[PDB]
């Protein structure tokens, strides 16, 4: 039984918020993510993607706010510019780009955030282990 | 080696217990890198909880502590407080959310796997305690001085609300009088009062105020620095005539300018008074109007011919200079208000209204003046083609709004059927058995007794044809104006004959408006209005810190939601004065300038413009100015070189926290 | 004459005209504008030891000039980042260089990141077909010419293949039959498709002459205000000649651009298929950058690395001193560097290991250059991470039909 | 005022010898740059020739000589210093005769440093205790590569292992130390060719290779033994090679026999050592890249395999400093003149008496600097050390430090100010590696040039000025060498391997190969193309026991 490796990123104020709802809202969802919560995901640089996909990251998943609804007022946008060009850079180094995404998670909705875990869950079940642990990393 | 974390883990009172082993995370906390104490509790968001912290930080020697509990958002204050009544840092404390994240959504039948994912949390949470440094709150002070820029109704009331609140405020008028539109209009919708009447009281208590500089026929010319400090240069316009203080600190006893009129008396030219719409003459020294607050008659320096009889008409008190130029003026203010109003949209254009080709086709504006008392008649609303009182009225609402050809507005200007309502009042009053027709297209009648009004107009006499006019032909004979339109009620096609046409135009910032939202840093919206902080919950506020948004320019508005606005405004300003200090927030971006390579990139990546380049040591690099920056982290996460610190969310901690994810 | 204008241009002195490649339009340029104090030195390429050894040189005497005239086509070496590195990036010189395509893309890369002044720079850019890796044009040489390399007077790339004048005669290989054998022009000069650069102040080269001026004359194309300026100044004062370009002179000089258009784009598909895709190419890049040693030479050399301290040494992201580096020692310089490279090569023939950097880096940045529509090196438009703009991530998100950023991205 | 000058150095750090461009700015050395025009490493450097002009301008530089007088230094002039040394120098001389003094010398000189050093060392006061620091900083792998091919030199270049078929590295650190003699391993990876590494530790050098073989450390005798057992003992061996161009077979094959099954003295199993054997033994050309008795049992290898005179074979020590090879080459050792003259023999030694103008020469053997270091107090009083900072370099720090103290008059000329030159009594500035005009003799026996770049700080001087003034001061003749270029004329003027390599043919980015006797000759990148370099025109295979640690 290999246990997947999903890292989260989430931040605050939306997305952080969203699973504390979900959570009181008593959602059930497997335990395979866990969460790093910056402030704006914005904060979110390239190289923290890529370091967790090195270290042995078998899926990524960064959460922020719905585009116009960020506490910031511009920081998801900068974020999902990077992560356009990340998706890019693991399809062109061979990667699966499917391995790692983005999702706009509000704070109203605990049960989308649910819907997302499973979502994340079965897709990296389904994709199996990194190739990046078995190279020699 | 030196850091020593202490770990303590919250039963919750059988709301984590029930769901994970407390003993298991506890055990394992125990031989983390850098543990000194792991301790358990039921309830540590209580005070025994918080004495038990103490207590563990003095025995043990902590450096930082972490608590296994619920989410940061609900009781990370609580934990701050008590982490620093014990002798340690405030944001020395860092949190694992093991209630609403691990306990509450793994109940059922997932016993390992949630402690295994308590033991992650605690880990990523004791890898970033590990890194996290002192953290002293500082702040900026504030200048106690506020700016009000715009003299009109918003202006006005900001200015006073201010001065009341003890804050001494400089009021910025680009004309040579404040009152603004309102002291332009008769009467004001619903209530029918005086406009003069209700505005000069508070005309004369501005002028009359100790707390505020009431500086009139001037503008401003520069403006540099954030909410802490505003430098502003303003220009003095020459006025041409000095006051009675200006005259006694220029040297000469005598007096300047009591508002004789003499000058006015004498002078030889004659120019159109904006203030009137253009339709009343002036000379080229001049006052709006005879209700003006400063009443120290202006001379129009670009329409004098330097006759000089204007002096020999004010002799003995030598007011009138007619060889001075602008002066420069250097203000430091804290706050900045702005409330630059209004101006009506060029209804020259949509040529099928002949607004400009056909004499009897007038604006709304233009309108208020002829029937006030105070304009170009004696408040006899006559023909313009031959002075002959009209019979016939037509109104055209919506002219040039809720318009998407380019041409017009796409928006609705909120008055402009109130105000047509009060003007078909106005005529039917005071015209006997003269009839008003309303062209309408959706009466907007929304305000408190606005209906009641609506009401009162129809039961009147007022005719109302729902339809936007079509066009607008005039006969050649008489130069009476025939309306073609639809009554879409009834479905019929209509051509109302009128002798008068007035225009209910759309409103638009005031020229020169958006140089000067610039000169503020202030974003313009997409109707072209000054953009708020937050359309919901911050009205007044401004991405720009330190500056505050009031009336009109804000938002097309009737004059007691211009005044609740200007209030607002004026109250969000005074709270930083009043304070002393803008705390600067706990996570603010650093720029380590000895690496940073000047590309400057990044300035144009933060939403409230914290970011620029300057000079330092001989080098530019980035300046962070702390008053703007809300730690978002835009900057820090982009940055290639990492020459940007955001402190306690740093590259150091984050990576540290994704390095202990996949550790042990 | 005036922005636009296609010309024949020439040195009024014999001796430049001589020892000029296509008629000494460029060194008569730049001589002029160090006589009339436009500009304070000359940056410039000079024979070495021999016609192999390329050597930038700064000129400040003016009769020093005319030893730079003629062409190197082993010079594979990048000027700007020098200018940057050893000059302040002329903050306080005014500078005439002259330039290839790949210098003049690396000139607009570093005015972007504010590190040069453009405005104290007169780029007098030339055409380029492809430069060759001096060992490699000797290994040639000594290999598929049966000649001494010492021997050879000239070398040269004209229509298509490589010519050497040597003592005794002259050879003529067509380009591509070397390159199929693992010689010619360099890797990335076979994916290069910036021929002619028109981003520079003056574009200067022989293509589109014809008849009686074969290699008596330059094809001067006027691409700015300062370089119409400067040939106006060069013409009046007695020291360069202009005529007239014939138009089937441009026509076949197109017809020349657009064949090197298509060749470049063939070697682009030909590498990029061949490093592989999936895990495979995973695998090969893992390999490949297994092997690095952290000179550093490959981020000191990058136009676009820029940086003070180089994210590779900071320690929370590569581990000191052990020197199998992990994966993200490139994945790094991916990141920063792939959304605009410009495929100047240095990163891959300065590599003690031999890993093909500008293969893979350039490989991203194909990629980035489809989606994001960003050509790196030109007019000075921000990095696609410097400038973000609402509208343009709002349609992005949009055209791919989801409320998140997972699938339907590609094609 | 030179705003930007590129100046083609040669590395100071290691053998390689890689060729890269000083940038000077004003006067001062600004950068590196790629000089792609080498053929060495076509403008690839590694981290340390990336950054080798850091140290040149640094604060810590000594720019006046130094006299201890009473305790702390004092700053003196440059007669004062060189009168002081010639005084007590020949004071020494005359009271102890040839025993006492002493000559020691880095090999990170250029090769006119140490010829002159030598020379000064012979042609005045006549003794031959002068040596390098080759014997500890490389090792004794060229006196055991001497005893087999006759000469201790690498056999063959580095890029010629690209034409070979089964590069065999043993026991490297070619990665680490000498990175660009591996970028050769890389291409020949690439170009497919078989790699067999036998480093005892997993290394960065042993990742590139197709096959690794891990054995304990200190028994790479035992491992050669089983190969070269296997190896005869199904005639893979080139008997045409052999019967022509060896001797010693019979006790080879008497000798190696007690090594069936090596294992427990090495830790590698026998069908692993069977397989490396025989895909030695197999391929047409295999070259063994190596880094006295081990590198004589590596000899031994090659001899039985025929691999020796050819292109892509040969044994190649690395020999781990810049000028370890110019340094051997010109003299600085021990019993040998120029290009290993071997001054037992009279014949040289009449040779040099008709050169240098000179008689009486030692003919005795000279002592190493370990050997000096020893009877440091006893009979060797007086020493001249030319770069070496023996405290930290050598061993039992403490006992180098007791000796130095037992000495009279120490002289500790070098570039810095190092635990050394404390105990010195007069303390005489160098010059760096971008401040000289000589040339070192890389790895692989190319002569490659050193050009002066900037000049040195103060009143220092290069370190053949120094010892010209010093003999003009003693009143040696002989020395009037007013630049490097005289240098190199006098050095070729005497020694024969060398005659044909003017600094006309120097000049060229190629350089030249050492065993160039005549002017027009093009160079020996190949050694013992056609002959070996012993009594006979044979080359003597030996055989070695394994003695345990
Ligand atoms: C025809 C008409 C009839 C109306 N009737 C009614 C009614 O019956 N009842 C009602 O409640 N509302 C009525 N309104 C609406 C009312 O006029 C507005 O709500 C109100 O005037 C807005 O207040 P304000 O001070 O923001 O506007 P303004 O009075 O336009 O404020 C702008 C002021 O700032 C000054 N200024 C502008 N730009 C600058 C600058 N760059 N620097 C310095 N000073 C500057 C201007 O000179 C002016 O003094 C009517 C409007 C119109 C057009
Ligand atoms: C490597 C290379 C390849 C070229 N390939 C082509 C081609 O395929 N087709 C074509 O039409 N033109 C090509 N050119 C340009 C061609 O040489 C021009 O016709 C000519 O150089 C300009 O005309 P001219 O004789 O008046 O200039 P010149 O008087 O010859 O002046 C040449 C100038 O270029 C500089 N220079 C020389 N070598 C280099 C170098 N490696 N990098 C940068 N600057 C250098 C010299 O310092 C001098 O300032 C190439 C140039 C180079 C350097
Ligand atoms: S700190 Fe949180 S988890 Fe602990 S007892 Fe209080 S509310 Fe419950
Ligand atoms: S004449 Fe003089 S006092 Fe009278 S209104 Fe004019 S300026 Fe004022
Ligand atoms: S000087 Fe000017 S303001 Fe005075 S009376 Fe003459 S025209 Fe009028
Ligand atoms: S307020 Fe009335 S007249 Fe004015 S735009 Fe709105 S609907 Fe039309
Ligand atoms: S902080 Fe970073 S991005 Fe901003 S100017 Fe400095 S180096 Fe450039
Ligand atoms: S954290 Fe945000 S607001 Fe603060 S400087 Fe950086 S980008 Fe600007
Ligand atoms: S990269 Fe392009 S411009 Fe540069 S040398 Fe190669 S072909 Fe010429
Ligand atoms: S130049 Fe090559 S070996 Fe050096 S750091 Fe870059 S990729 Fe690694
Ligand atoms: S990464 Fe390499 S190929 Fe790309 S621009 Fe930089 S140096 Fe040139
Ligand atoms: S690789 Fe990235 S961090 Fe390093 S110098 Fe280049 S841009 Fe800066
Ligand atoms: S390989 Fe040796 S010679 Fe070449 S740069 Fe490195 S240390 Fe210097
Ligand atoms: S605060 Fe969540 S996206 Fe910015």
């Amino acid at each position: 039984d290999w246990k997947p490796q999903i890292l989260a990123i989430i931040c605050n104020w939306c997305s952080y918020a969203g699973a504390d709802l979900a959570g009181g809202a008593r959602i059930q969802y497997p335990p395979t993510v866990r969460a790093i919560r910056v402030m704006c995901t914005g904060r979110v640089d390239m190289l923290f993607i890529l370091k967790a996909f090195v270290e042995g990251a078998d899926g990524v998943l960064v959460s922020g706010c719905h585009f116009g609804d960020c506490h910031y007022l511009e920081g998801n946008y900068k974020a999902a510019k990077r992560m356009f060009m990340i998706k890019n850079l693991l399809r062109n180094i061979g990667l699966d780009d499917r391995r790692f995404r983005m999702t706009f998670v509000s704070a109203s909705e605990g049960a989308k955030w649910g819907m997302v875990m499973e979502d994340v869950t079965n897709t990296i079940k389904e994709l199996g282990p990194s190739p990046i642990k078995e190279f020699k990393k | 080696t030196e850091p020593r974390i202490g770990v303590f883990v919250c039963h919750c009172g059988t709301n984590i217990a029930g769901s994970m082993s407390i003993d298991d995370v506890v055990n394992y906390a125990k031989t983390l890198p850098y543990v000194a104490v792991a301790d358990q509790y039921q309830y540590m968001c209580s005070t025994p909880g918080q004495k038990k912290i103490d207590d563990a930080i003095k025995e043990y020697n902590l450096t930082g502590v972490v608590v296994a509990a619920c989410s940061p958002r609900l009781h990370e204050p609580t934990f701050r407080t008590a982490t620093k009544e014990g002798g340690l840092n405030p944001f020395r404390f860092e949190m694992a959310n093991i209630r609403e994240q691990n306990s509450w959504v793994h109940m059922h039948g997932m016993w390992d796997e949630a402690t295994q994912k308590a033991k992650d949390q605690v880990r990523m949470a004791v890898a970033k305690a590990a890194k996290l440094e002192d953290l002293v709150p500082k702040s900026v002070p504030v200048e106690k001085t506020a700016m009000v820029v715009g003299g009109g109704v918003a202006g006005m009331q900001a200015a006073l609300d201010l001065a009341s609140a003890g804050i001494k405020t400089y009021l910025i008028e680009r004309t040579p009088t404040i009152g603004g539109r309102m002291s332009q209009l008769d009467k004001t919708f619903p209530t029918l009062d005086c406009s003069q009447c209700i505005l000069t009281p508070k005309m004369v208590d501005v002028g009359r105020h100790p707390n505020i500089e009431m500086m009139t026929y001037t503008e401003v010319e520069k403006v540099e620095g954030y909410i802490g400090n505003f430098d502003v240069t303003l220009r003095k316009k020459a006025r041409g005539v000095l006051t009675p203080t200006e005259a006694t600190a220029k040297g000469i006893v005598g007096g300047g300018c009591n508002g004789c009129g003499d000058c006015s008396a004498v002078c030889p030219v004659i120019k159109p008074n904006p203030f009137e719409m253009g339709m009343a003459p002036r000379k080229a020294i001049y006052i709006y109007h005879a209700q003006v607050m400063p009443l120290i008659y202006t001379v129009d320096f670009d329409s004098c011919v330097k006759c000089g009889l204007c002096v020999e008409a004010c002799g003995d008190k030598k007011a009138i200079d007619l060889e001075m130029q602008d002066e420069f003026i250097t203000v430091k203010v804290g706050t900045a208000v702005l409330a630059t109003g209004y101006e009506l949209f060029p209804i020259e254009n949509k040529r099928e209204w002949g607004y400009k080709q056909f004499d009897n086709v007038i604006n709304a504006l233009e309108f208020e003046r002829l029937i006030c008392a105070s304009g170009p008649t004696g408040g006899h609303l006559v023909r313009p083609s031959d002075g002959k009182t009209p019979m016939k009225v037509g109104f055209v609402l919506c002219a040039g709004s809720r318009d998407n050809t380019g041409i017009g507005k796409p928006y609705c200007s909120r008055f402009c059927c109130m105000y047509s309502l009060k003007h078909a009042h106005q005529i039917m009053e005071k015209i006997p058995g003269a009839v008003a027709y309303l062209f309408y297209m959706d009466i907007r009648s929304f305000g408190k007794m606005y209906e009641e009004f609506y009401y009162r107009i129809q039961h009147e006499g007022a005719k109302f044809i729902r339809g936007r006019v079509a066009n607008v032909l005039e006969d050649k004979e008489t130069k009476n104006l025939h309306v073609f339109t639809e009554d879409t009620l009834l479905g019929r096609p209509v051509d109302v004959e009128v002798d008068l046409l007035v225009l209910a135009a759309a409103v638009q910032p005031n020229e020169g408006a958006n140089e000067l939202r610039k000169k503020f840093g202030v974003s313009a919206s997409q109707d072209g209005w000054m953009l708020e902080a937050h359309p919901k919950l911050n009205p007044c506020g401004t991405t720009t810190a330190g500056v505050f948004l009031a009336g009109v320019c804000q938002g097309p508005k009737d004059i007691p939601d211009t005044v609740a606005q200007a209030e607002g405004a004026a109250s969000a300003a005074s709270i930083p004065i009043h304070m002393g200090e803008v705390e600067l927030e706990p996570y603010f971006a650093m720029c380590i300038d000895e690496l940073c390579a000047g590309c400057g990139m990044c300035v144009n990546l933060c939403p409230y413009s914290a970011l620029s380049l300057g000079e330092k040591n001989g080098r530019t690099v980035m300046v962070v100015t702390e008053a703007k920056c809300k730690g978002c982290g835009t900057c820090g996460g982009f940055c290639p070189g990492g020459a940007i610190k955001m402190q306690h969310f740093t590259t150091p901690q984050i990576v540290a926290q994704i390095d202990a994810f996949f550790a042990g | 004459a005036a922005k636009g204008d296609m010309l024949y241009a020439w040195a009024k002195d014999a001796e430049i005209q001589k020892k000029g490649e296509c008629g000494g339009a460029v060194t008569a340029l730049l001589k002029h504008a160090l006589e009339t104090k436009m500009v304070d030195a000359v940056v410039a390429i000079k024979k070495g030891k021999d016609l192999y050894d390329a050597v930038p040189t700064v000129i400040t005497n003016p009769e020093d000039i005319i030893q730079t005239a003629g062409s190197l086509h082993c010079g594979t070496l990048l000027i700007p980042k020098l200018i940057k590195k050893y000059l302040n990036g002329a903050k306080d010189m005014k500078l005439a260089v002259t330039c290839k395509g790949c210098d003049a893309m690396a000139f607009y890369e570093l005015a972007k990141r504010n590190q040069i002044n453009l405005d104290n720079i007169i780029m007098i850019g030339v055409n380029c077909g492809g430069s060759v890796s001096p060992v490699t044009a000797r290994k040639m040489i000594s290999n598929k010419f049966g000649v001494d390399p010492d021997t050879v007077h000239k070398e040269e790339i004209d229509k298509g293949q490589f010519i050497i004048e040597y003592e005794g005669g002259h050879k003529g290989i067509k380009i591509d039959e070397l390159e199929e054998e693992g010689y010619g022009r360099r890797s990335n000069c076979r994916r290069c498709k910036m021929k002619i650069p028109r981003q520079a102040d003056i574009a200067a080269g022989n293509w589109g002459v014809i008849g009686d001026k074969a290699g008596k004359a330059t094809f001067l194309e006027i691409c700015s205000e300062k370089g119409a300026n400067l040939v106006n100044s060069a013409q009046s004062k007695g020291a360069l000649e202009i005529s007239p370009a014939d138009p089937k002179g441009i026509d076949i000089r197109a017809k020349v651009e657009k064949a090197m258009f298509n060749l470049g784009d063939e070697w682009r598909h030909r590498d990029f298929e061949g490093m592989g895709k999936g895990k495979d190419r995973l695998k090969l890049m893992m390999s490949e950058s297994s092997k690095c040693i952290k000179c550093y030479a490959c981020v000191e050399a990058c136009p676009i690395c820029y940086c003070i301290e180089c994210s590779t040494k900071k320690p929370w992201y590569i581990a000191p001193g052990v020197l199998p580096t992990s994966f993200m020692f490139h994945l790094i310089r991916f990141a920063h560097v792939s959304d605009s490279c410009i495929n100047c090569g240095q990163c891959e023939e300065l590599c003690p290991m031999e890993i093909p950097n500008a293969l893979f880096m350039h490989s991203q940045q194909v990629e980035i250059e489809k989606m994001f529509g960003h050509i790196p090196g030109q007019d000075m438009t921000p990095p696609i991470h410097a400038f973000v703009e609402e509208k343009a991530e709002r349609a992005r998100l949009d055209a791919t039909g989801t409320d998140s950023i997972y699938t339907n991205i590609f094609t | 005022s030179e705003i930007m000058k590129y100046v083609a150095t040669t590395c100071p750090y290691c053998g390689v010898g890689c060729t890269l461009n000083l940038v000077v700015s004003n006067g001062k050395v600004v950068g590196v740059e790629p000089n792609q025009r080498s053929p060495i490493n076509e403008g690839k450097l590694c981290p340390k020739g990336v950054t080798c002009w850091e140290h040149i301008h640094s604060p810590d530089r000594l720019t006046t000589p130094l006299i201890k007088k009473d305790g702390k230094f004092i700053e003196a002039s440059w007669d004062e210093a060189l009168d002081l040394v010639a005084k007590n120098l020949k004071v020494i001389y005359d009271k102890h005769g040839p025993k006492g003094l002493g000559f020691q010398t880095s090999c990170r000189t250029v090769n006119e440093d140490c010829y002159i050093f030598q020379k000064f060392a012979r042609v005045g006061f006549k003794t031959n205790n002068v040596d390098n620091c080759a014997r500890i900083c490389h090792g004794p792998s060229v006196a055991g590569l001497s005893l087999s091919f006759g000469s201790g030199a690498a056999t063959n270049g580095f890029e010629d292992a690209l034409n070979a078929d089964l590069i065999l590295i043993w026991g490297s650190n070619a990665v680490e130390a000498h990175p660009l003699a591996g970028r050769r391993i890389a291409q020949a990876k690439k170009k497919g060719i078989q790699i067999i590494a036998v480093d005892p530790r997993y290394t960065m050098t042993a990742r590139l290779a197709d096959t690794y073989v891990r054995f304990n450390p200190s028994t790479h005798i035992a491992l050669a033994n089983s190969m070269m057992y296997w190896i005869i003992k199904e005639g893979l061996e080139d008997k045409k090679f052999i019967q022509d161009r060896v001797n010693g077979f019979e006790d080879l094959k008497k000798t190696v026999e007690n090594y069936a099954d090596a294992e427990a003295i090495h830790g590698v199993p026998l069908d692993v050592v069977k397989d490396i054997a025989f895909r030695y033994a197999k391929a047409k050309n295999a070259v063994i890249i190596y880094c006295t008795d081990n590198v004589r049992s590596m000899g031994n290898l090659a001899l039985l395999t025929g691999n020796v005179g050819r292109e892509g074979v040969g044994v190649n020590p690395l020999r781990g400093q810049n000028n370890v090879q110019g340094a051997c080459d010109m003299g600085a050792y021990p019993n040998v003149y120029s290009g290993y003259q071997k001054c037992e023999v009279a014949e040289n030694r009449a040779k040099m008496e008709k050169a240098w103008s000179v008689t009486n020469l030692p003919d005795w053997y000279g002592a190493t600097l370990t050997e000096q270091i020893n009877q440091c107090g006893d009979e060797i009083k007086g020493m001249y050390i030319l770069g070496l900072n023996p405290v930290v370099t050598y061993p039992s720090s403490n006992h180098v430090k007791a000796q130095l103290e037992k000495l009279d008059f120490l002289v500790v000329q070098d570039i810095f100010f190092t635990e050394t030159c404390q105990y010195a009594d007069v303390i005489l500035p160098g010059a760096c590696f971008a401040e000289k005009d000589g040339t070192f003799t890389s790895g692989e026996r190319r002569i490659n040039r050193v050009r002066k770049a900037v000049n040195p700080p103060g009143q220092a001087k290069e370190d053949i000025h120094i010892i010209s003034e010093l003999a003009a001061k003693m009143g040696f003749k002989g020395f009037e060498l007013p630049t490097a270029k005289d240098v190199w004329d006098d050095m070729r003027a005497v020694t024969p391997s060398m005659f044909g390599a003017t600094y006309e043919k120097l000049e060229r980015p190629e350089g030249i190969c050492w065993p160039c006797p005549t002017e027009e000759h093009p160079g020996t990148p190949i050694l013992h193309r056609e002959k070996f370099a012993t009594a006979d025109g044979k080359g003597n295979l030996f055989g070695i026991d394994y003695r345990p640690p």
